[PDB]
This record gives C-alpha cells, structure tokens and sequence, in this order.
C-alpha cells in the first residue's frame, strides 16, 4: 505494498 | 536487516522482540530496554493493537526460534503512545511499553543510554540498526538477530533525497548512497545504536524510508535526543 | 552508570 515508505513496518 | 550479518549471543543486550499473540503469535517490532521496566519503541508498531493484552516482550533473545510455549516473556502493562502521532512519515513515532514486571540486568539483557540533551553537538561515526527483519524485500523474519554499520547523513542530504515529505529536527536519517544497508520489514522499532567513548546511546528508532536500502534514500528514524525530556516526563511519573 | 537516568 500500500505505502512504499512502510516496507521496513508490520 | 538487508546487507547486515548475523550478531552473537549478548552483543545488543537492550534489542528486544516484540510480539503479538494475535491472531497468531508473531514477530511484530524491535525495541530497546531503556529501564527496569521501560521499552522505547516506535508507536507506529501499534495500529491495530487495541489492548496490551496481547503484547509479549522478549529479551535477552539472538535466536527468534529460542522462543516457545514455555519461554519467559514480559507483560505489558501498558501503552504510551505520543499524543501528537498520526503517521510514521509525520514524525513523533515514538512509544514506551511500561510492563507489568521488573527486568533484571545480565550479559544477556541491559538497558541503553539515551542520549544527553547537551550532546546534540556530538557526529556520531560508529551507528548501527539490529533486528530479526527481512534481508530482502518479500522475505521472511530472520531467524539471529542481524546488524549493519551505517552512516548518519545530514537533514540537509535526508531532504535533498525525500522530497515532498517534511524532515523536521526531531528525524534522522542513516544510510550509505549507493544503498545496500538498511532495515527492512520487522526491524521497525528496533534501535539505531552509535557507540561513542566506549559508551552506546540509542540514537534513533527505525521508523519509515522508502522501500529498504534503495540507493540515495537512507533511513529515517525517530530522533531520540529530541524527545528526551518526553520520555522523562512518563518515566519519572509521580 | 550513566548520564540520563530512569526510575526504576
Ligand atoms: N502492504
Ligand atoms: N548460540
Ligand atoms: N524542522
């Protein structure tokens, strides 16, 4: 994936 | 981690896993024990977490497959959040875990210096981000827990690279130009550690960038000094 | 020990 500024979260 | 290699048993006693028990038990989030009873970690690590209920804190792990149905763990008795956190892309990702028991103190689980406010001054040379998160993009948790060596950058060079995002003074970014090294999924809240006079401060907390390692974006991370007092203010409640 | 202390 929704946000490629989250791939290092969750 | 991408581009890390694996530690050793005691090497980052303040690196804890922390886990969800729903609906399955998984890894979640880095954090750091910075108190007998205080985790800093990145409050992003809790959307969708409704109750504390449901956290399992873990320390003095190097090997996720260390932990089964009987292994010690620590309860979280509750959740602080910064009330001004909406998004990790717009700062104040910042969190304390106060659990439920005390922690003790061994070659296997210490606490981590925060930084001292009269220290922004200070370059650090020798950081390092650790965590049991992917190598790779599409990739599974990582079974040691993984280091990597990477250099802060300026905000200066952080925005030059991140245009249309604002990196306020309470960010900071790390990571080598051509990429390589970086936290990835599952390292998240993890510490950002920089070992200065032979003494390590957590220096930042891995909180968002631009995919993992991809060259000329470094990592942001929540700049720990300016949040000090913060942390302060719900340590030494009264 | 150390320079930013916490309450145990
Ligand atoms: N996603
Ligand atoms: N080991
Ligand atoms: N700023």
């Amino acid at each position: 994936c929704v946000n490629i500024m989250c791939c290092r979260c969750p | 981690i991408v581009g890390g290699t694996a530690s050793v048993r005691g090497e980052w006693p303040w690196q804890v896993t922390l886990h969800t028990t729903s609906p399955t038990q998984r890894h979640l989030c880095g954090g750091s024990i910075i108190g007998n009873q205080w985790i800093l970690t990145a409050a992003h690590c809790f959307y969708g977490v409704e109750s504390p209920k449901i956290l399992r804190v873990y320390s003095g792990i190097l090997n996720q497959s260390e932990i089964k149905e009987d292994t010690s763990f620590f309860g979280v008795q509750e959740i602080i959040i910064h009330d001004q956190y909406k998004m990790a892309e717009s700062g104040y990702d910042i969190a304390l875990l106060k659990l439920e028991t005390t922690v003790g103190y061994g070659d296997s689980q210490r606490p981590i210096c925060l930084p001292s406010k009269g220290d922004r001054n200070v370059i650090y040379t020798d950081c390092w981000v650790t965590g049991w998160g992917y190598r790779k993009l599409r990739d599974k948790i990582q079974n040691t827990l993984q280091k990597a060596k990477i250099p802060l950058v300026t905000n200066e060079e952080c925005q030059k690279r991140y245009r249309g995002h604002k990196i306020t003074h309470k960010m900071i970014c790390a990571g080598y130009r051509e990429g390589g090294k970086d936290a990835c999924k599952g390292d998240s809240g993890g510490p950002l550690s920089c070992k200065h006079n032979e003494v390590w401060h957590l220096v930042g907390i891995t909180s968002w960038g631009e995919g993992c390692a991809q060259r000329e974006r470094p990592g942001v991370y929540t700049n720990v000094v300016e949040y000090v007092d913060w942390i302060l203010e719900k340590t030494q409640a009264v």
